[PDB]
């Protein structure tokens, strides 16, 4: 105890889509909260697998609504570095801290496993209603970092929801994605696609189509 | 003879159960060996010494205390509340006038330690302290009125109950109440007292940019060839046109 | 040392969803008190069903956790219709390490109940190449999230399944999916599998949808 008090530090991973497309910019984010007005200056040190890097971008402090300050530092990461399991450490220093605070984040460990993507048409019983549910089953993938989207004729589908990843018996994850479309469009044979982005997929994506027979 | 006055030591009008508080009946004309009459909710108390010591506060000690000694008037009441809780927002008074300091304390039950304390006014935290610390607002204005409470981190995050504090306005802001050269001139300022202040009176001034022109409550040319500033003598309640 | 301010904490838990819908079962609300110190171990429970105190609660003995604290639990049986009508259940904990008795209250989730729609989805054409195969039960449009989903076949429980958490849908209701994994042998032999769902907005609180190969 004794020296209790001072800011806290939270370290956030990059978005899964951002690590799987080389044109996007994946970033790890180090957020310091509970910074006082009296001791406002915060210092960040970033390490990648234990050696310091100097290209992080640190935003100026911003007054929160609870009278405290918040300071954010963003480190752009290389896609392959994150995918290859490198450890990103943020070290936060401030005179209200008697010893710096260090946080470490990396990709979940374990051999990556490729997801299987199965589209399932609406059940016959659901056809009697106004809207029908198209379902994308994605199973057998590891780690849980994944992205699921729907598309038809080059445009996104607005009305879909995806369950969180669920741990399955064999240690892999599965999820379902429900796209709600008007029964008229489904019966007019319009083709709907479910796109899955995951690191264990060739080119980090696969796409499965689904339409009425 | 003047009125009696009660003083609390510690000055906090809210205390925890089993805490200690001493009440002082002070008559300005100091008296010798006269008895002190103490009252809780109009009912006299056995104690007759010029101070009253609550050793282990209970709910029976809550209410309005007044006192009186010799030929003094009976004091204005002091309200004491006794509560239970993890944290208690202690104030020196619930009612104040503009320019009178307000002292706040986030008191932890049994004097234990909390850290990363927040002080709240009207639900919004306006001050943060890494280590538990009192907080004093010296130049109070009516905007400091509200419900105050506090929070702090022990083994868990704990939060006090609210308590309302009123800072009464002393006088509104001024303006100046008002052509051919060679000119009758009548001019005045824009405010007078709001509380019944018997022995208090305001000082007014008349400024334009950097060129200034006192207790003078009326400004007037010889016959005519701006701002009225209203501030107490203490210079702690400032109002401008 | 001047110790950090703090004492025990209290958590009040609702009955399991299967216990609320079957009169065959007994639903119960559970009041758990953690961080109870050895120095002040006495815990007192007062239960109040909709304001009036009741006394049918039984408290488990103090059990020490390895973080050198005590964890006392008091369970109170509740009536089915009382829980589902909206009765408020209040636990009152008392301890000398507390400045005042802690009170927590639990009740069924408010909001207009909505009936769940249940649909069985057979395996995908492409999954038939595998020898372990997925049977899917979609349950959508239900409120509140309190639901129970199981699988049966030939009178026996099929336990090799997983069910997603409830998910907030665009229309304010909830949906979930249940995946039952069966060997492709059983699916092609024509066995009938059943998805069993229990929810307060169902008639008789129960509905089941069955699934097997079309030809
Ligand atoms: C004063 O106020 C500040 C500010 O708060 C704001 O203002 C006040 C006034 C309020 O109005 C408040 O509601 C406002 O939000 C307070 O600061 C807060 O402090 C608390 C702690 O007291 C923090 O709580 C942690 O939150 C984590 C999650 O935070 C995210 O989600 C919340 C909403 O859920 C958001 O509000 C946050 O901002 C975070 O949002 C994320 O932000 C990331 C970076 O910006 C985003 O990632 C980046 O995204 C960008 C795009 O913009 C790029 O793409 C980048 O590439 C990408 O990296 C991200 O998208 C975004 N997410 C979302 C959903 O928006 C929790 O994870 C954390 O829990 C951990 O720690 C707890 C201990 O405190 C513990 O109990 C938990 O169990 C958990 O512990 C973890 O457990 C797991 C096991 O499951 C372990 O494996 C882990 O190791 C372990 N971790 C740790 C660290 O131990 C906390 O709950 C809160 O985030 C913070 N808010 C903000 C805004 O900073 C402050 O507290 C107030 N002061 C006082 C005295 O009250
Ligand atoms: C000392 O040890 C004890 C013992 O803990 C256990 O023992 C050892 C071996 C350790 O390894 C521990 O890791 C281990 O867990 C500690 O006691 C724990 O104390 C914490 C609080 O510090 C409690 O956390 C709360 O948990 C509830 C939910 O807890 C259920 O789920 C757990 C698994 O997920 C399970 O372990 C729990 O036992 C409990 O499980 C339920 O048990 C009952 C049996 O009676 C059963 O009927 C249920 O079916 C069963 N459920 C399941 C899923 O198994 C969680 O809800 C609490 O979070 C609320 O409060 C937080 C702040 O306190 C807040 O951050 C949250 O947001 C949340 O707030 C709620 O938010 C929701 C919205 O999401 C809102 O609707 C609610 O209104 C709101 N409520 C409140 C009150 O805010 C909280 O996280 C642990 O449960 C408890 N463990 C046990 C076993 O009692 C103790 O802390 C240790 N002390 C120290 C100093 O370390």
């Amino acid at each position: 105890p004794e020296l209790l008090g001072g800011p806290s530090v939270f370290l956030f991973p990059p978005k899964p889509k951002d690590t799987l497309m080389i044109s996007r910019t994946p970033e790890v984010t180090c957020v310091v909260v509970d910074v006082s007005h009296e001791d406002p200056e915060v210092k960040f040190n970033w390490y990648v697998d234990g050696v310091e890097v100097h290209n992080a971008k640190t935003k100026p402090r911003e007054e929160q609504y609870n009278s405290t300050y918040r300071v954010v530092s963003v480190l752009t990461v290389l896609h392959q570095d994150w995918l290859n399991g490198k450890e990103y450490k943020c070290k936060v220093s401030n005179k209200a801290l008697p010893a710096p605070i260090e946080k470490t984040i990396s990709k979940a460990k374990g051999q990556p496993r490729e997801p299987q993507v199965y589209t399932l048409p609406p059940s016959r019983d659901e056809l009697t209603k106004n809207q029908v549910s198209l379902t994308c089953l994605v199973k057998g993938f590891y780690p849980s970092d994944i992205a699921v989207e729907w598309e038809s004729n080059g445009q996104p589908e607005n009305n879909y929801k995806t369950t969180p990843p669920v741990l399955d018996s064999d240690g892999s994850f599965f999820l379902y994605s429900k796209l709600t479309v008007d029964k008229s469009r489904w019966q007019q044979g319009n083709v709907f696609s479910c796109s899955v982005m995951h690191e264990a997929l060739h080119n980090h994506y696969t796409q499965k189509s689904l339409s009425l027979s | 003879a003047p009125k009696a006055v009660i003083k609390l030591q510690p000055p906090w009008v809210s205390v925890f159960q089993e805490e200690s508080v001493t009440l002082h009946c002070e008559v300005p004309h100091l008296p010798g060996s006269s008895s002190t009459q103490w009252f809780l909710n109009g009912t006299a108390i056995q104690t007759s010494t010029p101070t009253y010591h609550i050793t282990s506060a209970s709910e029976d000690d809550s209410g309005e205390y007044r006192c009186q000694r010799g030929l003094s008037g009976r004091s204005d009441p002091i309200q004491l509340e006794v509560h239970r809780g993890w944290l208690l927002l202690q104030v020196s008074s619930r009612v104040l006038t503009e320019g009178e300091p307000l002292a706040l304390r986030c008191h932890a039950w049994k004097d234990k330690l909390v850290y990363n304390v927040l002080y709240y006014r009207n639900g919004k935290a306006f001050k943060f302290f890494h280590w538990n610390s009192n907080l004093t607002i010296l130049k109070t204005n009516m905007s400091h009125s509200g419900t105050y409470h506090c929070s702090g981190m022990g083994k868990r995050r704990y939060t006090s109950a609210g308590i309302s504090v009123t800072v009464k306005e002393l006088f509104p802001a001024p303006v100046l109440t008002a052509l051919l050269e060679g000119t009758p001139v009548t001019l005045s300022c824009e405010t007078k007292l709001l509380l019944q202040r018997p022995g208090l009176q305001l000082y007014f001034s008349f400024y334009m940019g950097s060129k200034t022109l006192d207790t003078s409550s009326e400004y007037q040319i010889l016959t005519a060839r701006y701002w009225c500033e209203a501030a107490t003598e203490d210079g702690n309640v400032l109002k401008r046109s």
